[PDB]
């Protein structure tokens, strides 16, 4: 019984597109069902690369259902919540994709690293991927329960938010400036592989397939974009952020292309 | 030359080989029969036991 | 001239075996099992799974005491199992890694080992400094080693695939007798239960019987088409199967002197890798190169279950002295343990 | 194969010692090592037992605390740090070797021991008599009596036989109640199940007067026996 | 826990065995092996002898090339036990090159050429060796230019060459009649060579072969391909 005057503080057709990126998530969830049952049943004839694909569908799996649990509480009707439950449910929505992309980034370690060395790949269990899987999970535990951990905006009620009503400016810094860290260790691993393999029949595909960066870059581009806007604009300022969950909507449409191109 | 060493041992071979008795061969299906019929019992890959006397199942 | 009159008293010698083998086939195998019960449906579960090899498996022997293993493999290891409670025994590192073979001794003081460096390697495991050291290491063959078993702790008997046999001495180290008459190669051996005979089939599409005893070789047995990859006795030493590489298994009758059965189906396009019978001789398991076992009817061919548990080729399997169990082994590096 | 200690020596109540046991000959890195003690008249008693690696380590219970072994596997040496010197730890110390897989025979040698003098739940186990007058020539008896039933669920009883000559150090006799050691001669058997043992022995000999413990392994700690003396 | 004293120690025994047989099994997951197969008459021998100097059964050679381990199991040279020698990265031909016009011993009828490009047609088209990438080596290339300038090979064999002065045209004329001996080889590339009078060039060589080879099978373990 605080937060309903203070989204009205930084305040009708929507309900009739929400289902489409409801059914999008459902497609998620049961292309990323697919990837782990096909992980689960083709491990024992593969390398160790498929344990952490499996995760990713695991996470990406997560990625699904929680940002559903996330569409159908769009209406005010939804937004008269106590607010540490709202706080829960922001977190949900923000540790499946904190845990997507740090997959994404131990994928692209494992890759580097096991490419740099002249000895075959093909082990199934490791100690260096256990440790890169463990702080892929915990990362995202910590900055998904850092909201609810005491770190929020209510107080000080001037300059909260736009978007995120109960985030103070500073923890939306935080998570631009470790996304920009993680986009730019990616691309400088990707780049570096592609480099390596041009050291030494396949370097006409290897780059084809190593520009599908792109899917990354121009599908996470638009919640960083609004978010960094966010931080930029002060409160009443720019009037685009109103229809920022949209923005965010693109935000799990890597959710959709992951498994079709780890796995083509 | 040097073959014919060869060819004369391989004819004293089978010579050697070609001269022994043998048994018709339904007394030596009834032999495997009967073989194969009075230790029917003895047999727990045939017969499997239960799971009391088996040691593997047993941990 | 006059070799050509040798080899044509070859050919009318080989024309009277013919005749004196076509003479006694009266009835056949088929003609007389035609009216005992079938032994039904055999299921078959794996209860243990031995790990710890790191690479393709070649060769496993039983202890006589129906509870100690041995398993030879290309890491170079050669690791004794206690198979009731999947815990290793002893580990030996081998000489060369090319091992292809492996034995267990009747007594259980020593274990033989055997590859492509043309020797084979002789282990004291009761020794008193703790260690397994190589007690023996019998030299003299000219080609890979096949397959080697143990008749005493002082005798063993070996096949070779430079064409030959040999039983040798192991306190002395020399070859007590050698055994000539193969054309191939020599891939498989077994010995009658009472050791004055065995049984060999060569990459020669044929099957020799021995008496370690003389020296020469009493019967031979032709019918297969390919390589004769396996062999095993009758439990009571008066036949013997063996398992070829054109996907199909006979049965040999050493008092008959033919061949009685065919196992084979439709479905099996891949050859043998390994035979072994059962405790009575009323089940014929069968390893084969599409991954997994059969169990085979000894008496009427009628396919009566198969093991498949294994992702790779199944090397050779055996079945226990005692009868509980039959423990595969294949290419994956994991034994199994049916039952 | 040979063991050899060093360390003895008078010592005062309330110091500190370190004995030591130099192993040449087997294969010390794969043996796991006890110590046994024994009193000036009063029969052999565990002290310590130390793995074949480093891992799973036991004391008596009279000992626990003050004492700590340690073994050394590149110098093949096993030490044993007593603190807090008592009046009741004078006594004789010798190794032991044992190595456990299926089917070997633990408590193998034991070494020469050390002796040691100062200035001034837990399985029961009797004997017999102390003392039994015999012949050159008579088969003979002893018994040997537990209070817990020896005999494990897998089948195979734990009670060890050992036997010791006067003047040297005693020898594995027996091992699990029916398996003879190597070395020994073919007139010593064992009998018996559950909570009563017995050693049979054929026609005795000059090198078969002694006394004769009896052992068990089902727990640690592992508690010897009274011994039963053979004279002539 | 059920498990007397002796059942205890004799687990912990099986764990240590189990401990020293995974610290064996890395210390042989970073080995390559390399088998060496040439073709008897081809100069082996020189080719073996230099290697050991500038670093009955069955041989091997141990080496080690910037920090990697091999492997050189030199067979000494059917049916079934050439299926143990997969796993075994790069196979490595040899070849005299010299030898298109001279005539085997034993068979005073046929060629030596292309007896040596059948051996090498039933080694290279087997199934188990679908996962090892062959490379070709050609010794005497001295031998073949100073035999080149002097004789003709259009007369020899029927396949188009052209000119048989030179040595350019008489080299890809052996690449590609050694090369075309293949069944849909993918995933085993094949790294001709021509190695002259002896050098210290081809180890460097053969390492940057199994170094391409294991790069190549590296990128599709991570299906970065
Ligand atoms: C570790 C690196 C970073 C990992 C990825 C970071 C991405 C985080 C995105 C922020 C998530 C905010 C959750 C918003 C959910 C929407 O459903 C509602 N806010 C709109 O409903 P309204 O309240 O407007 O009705």
């Amino acid at each position: 019984n605080k937060v309903q005057e203070h989204y009205n503080y930084t305040k009708t057709s929507r309900q009739v597109a929400s289902a489409f990126i409801v059914i999008l998530c459902c497609a998620i969830v049961v292309e990323n069902l697919l990837v782990l049952i096909a992980v689960a049943r083709n491990s024992k004839f593969h390398s160790a690369m498929y344990l952490f694909l499996g995760n990713l569908a695991a996470s990406d799996l997560l990625a699904g259902v929680a940002f559903v649990a996330n569409t159908l509480l769009s209406g005010s009707v939804t937004l008269r919540l106590t607010p540490v439950q709202w706080f829960a449910r922001e977190g949900s929505a923000f540790i499946t994709l904190s845990a997507s992309v740090f997959s994404l980034l131990a994928i692209a370690i494992e890759r580097h690293v096991a490419i740099a060395k002249v000895k075959l790949y093909g082990s199934d269990k490791s100690c260096r991927m256990l440790l890169l899987i463990g702080a892929s999970w915990l990362i995202s535990l910590v900055l998904g329960g850092l909201p609810i951990l005491g770190w929020n905006c209510l107080g000080h009620l001037e300059a909260c938010s736009t978007v995120l009503p109960l985030y103070a400016k500073h923890y939306v810094l935080c998570v631009v400036t470790i996304f920009s860290i993680i986009l730019l260790a990616i691309v400088a691993l990707y780049v570096r592989i592609y480099c390596v393999v041009r050291s030494s029949q396949t370097l006409a595909l290897l780059k084809t397939v190593t520009i599908v960066l792109g899917v990354f870059i121009v599908c996470w581009l638009p919640a960083f974009s609004i978010l960094l806007l966010d931080y930029a604009c002060p409160v009443h300022s720019c009037p685009i952020l109103y229809k920022a969950h949209y923005f965010f909507a693109v935000s799990t449409l890597n959710s959709l292309l992951n498994p079709v191109i780890y796995t083509w | 030359t040097a073959s014919i060493a060869q060819a004369r041992k391989l004819v004293e071979q089978l010579k050697m080989e070609a001269n022994i008795d043998r048994i018709k061969v339904s007394k030596a299906a009834a032999d495997l029969m009967a073989y194969c019929e009075a230790h029917a019992k003895e047999d727990p890959l045939l017969t499997p036991v239960p799971a009391s006397e088996n040691p593997f199942r047993e941990k | 001239s006059e070799l050509d009159q040798l080899r044509q008293e070859a050919e009318q010698l080989k024309n009277q075996i013919r005749d004196a083998r076509k003479a006694c086939a009266d009835a056949t195998l088929s003609q007389i099992t035609n009216n005992i019960d079938p032994v039904g449906r055999i299921q078959m579960r794996t209860r243990r799974t031995l790990r710890g090899h790191l690479a393709k498996i070649y060769a496993m022997h039983w202890g006589t005491d129906s509870r100690l293993l041995v398993s030879a493999s290309q890491d170079g290891k050669l690791i004794i199992w206690d198979s009731y409670t999947t815990n290793k025994v002893h580990a030996i590192p081998l000489r060369s890694s090319w091992v292809m073979t492996c034995a267990y001794a009747p007594s259980g003081n020593y274990v033989a080992c055997g590859g492509l460096d043309n020797i084979c390697s002789i282990y004291n495991l009761k020794t008193r400094e703790g260690n397994v050291r190589v007690s023996r290491e019998l030299a003299g063959h000219t080609g890979y080693l096949s397959c080697c078993r143990f008749l005493d702790d002082n005798q063993i008997v070996t096949s070779s695939g430079d064409t030959t046999c040999a039983l040798w001495d192991i306190e002395t180290g020399q070859q007590t007798t050698t055994f000539t008459g193969h054309t191939g190669d020599v891939m498989s051996l077994s010995l009658a239960p009472d050791t004055r005979l065995f049984v060999s089939g060569a990459c020669d599409a044929s099957a020799k019987l021995w008496d370690v005893r003389e020296g020469m070789c009493r019967q031979t047995f032709t019918g297969h088409e390919s390589d004769i990859n396996a062999i095993c006795f009758f439990p009571n030493g008066n036949a013997f199967a063996t398992g070829s590489d054109d996907a199909t298994c006979r049965l040999f009758d050493l008092r008959a002197d033919q061949e009685l059965m065919t196992y084979s189906h439709d479905n099996i396009i891949c050859g043998i890798t390994s035979v072994s019978f059962s405790k009575s001789g009323r089940l014929l398991l069968a390893g084969y190169d599409d991954f997994n076992c059969n169990v085979w009817d000894a008496l009427k061919a009628d396919r009566a279950g198969v093991l498949a548990g294994h992702d790779n080729r199944v090397s050779c399997l055996g079945v226990t002295d005692d009868g509980m169990a039959v423990a595969t082994g294949s290419w994956d590096s994991f034994l199994k343990i049916w039952n | 194969v040979q063991l050899v200690e060093s360390g003895g020596g008078l010592v005062q109540p309330g110091g500190s010692r370190k004995l030591s046991c130099s192993a040449s000959g087997f294969a010390f890195s794969s043996f796991g090592m006890h110590w046994v003690r024994q009193a000036p008249e009063k029969g052999l008693e565990w002290v310590a037992y130390i793995s074949s690696g480093s891992g799973t380590i036991y004391y008596a219970d009279t000992v626990k605390g003050r004492f700590t072994i340690s073994r050394d596997d590149p110098k093949n040496t096993l030490f044993l740090q007593m603190t807090s010197l008592r009046s009741e730890d004078t006594a004789m110390y010798y190794c032991v070797r044992s190595i456990y897989y299926y089917g070997s025979s633990p408590f193998d040698f034991w070494g020469q021991g050390t002796t040691l003098t100062v200035s001034s739940s837990d399985i029961v186990m009797t004997q017999a008599t102390s003392s039994v007058p015999v012949t050159p020539g008579e088969s003979v008896s002893i018994s040997c009596r537990s209070s817990k039933s020896l005999l494990h669920s897998n089948g195979n009883t734990y009670l060890y036989w050992f036997l010791q000559r006067p003047g040297q150090s005693p020898q594995l006799l027996i091992y699990r109640m029916s398996n003879l050691a190597s070395g020994v001669p073919d007139r010593f058997s064992g009998s018996g199940s559950g909570t009563a043992f017995t050693l049979t022995i054929s026609r005795l000999e000059a090198e078969d007067v002694g006394v004769y413990y009896c052992m068990q392994h089902l727990e640690y700690p592992l508690t010897f026996g009274a011994g039963t003396k053979l004279e002539l | 826990c059920t498990l007397s004293a002796e059942d205890k120690a004799a687990v912990e025994r099986s764990k240590m065995i189990d401990r020293n047989l995974r610290e064996d099994g890395e210390k042989a997951a970073r080995l390559v092996k390399i088998l060496l197969l040439g073709a008897g008459e081809s100069g082996k021998s020189t080719f073996l002898k230099q290697m050991r100097i500038i670093h009955k059964g069955i041989h091997e050679y141990d080496f080690e090339i910037k920090n990697v381990p091999f492997k050189m199991v030199d067979v000494g040279g059917r049916k079934r036990w050439f299926e143990c020698f997969d796993s075994v990265t790069s196979i490595l031909f040899l070849v005299s090159s010299s030898e298109f016009d001279q005539v085997l011993m034993e068979d005073r009828l046929t060629n030596r050429l292309t007896e040596s490009l059948n051996i090498f047609e039933t080694i290279v088209n087997n199934r188990v060796f679908s996962n090892v990438s062959i490379i070709l080596f050609l010794n005497k290339t001295d031998l073949l230019e100073e035999k080149v300038q002097v004789v003709s090979i259009k007369d020899y064999f029927l396949e188009f060459e052209g000119d048989p002065h030179c040595l350019r045209d008489v080299q890809k004329f052996l690449v590609e009649c050694f090369r075309g001996k293949r069944r849909d080889q993918q995933q085993k590339p094949l790294y001709h060579h021509f190695t002259t009078a002896i050098n210290t060039e081809n180890i460097r060589l053969v390492f940057r072969d199994v170094k391409d080879t294991i790069l190549h099978d590296n990128l599709k373990q991570l299906m970065l391909q």
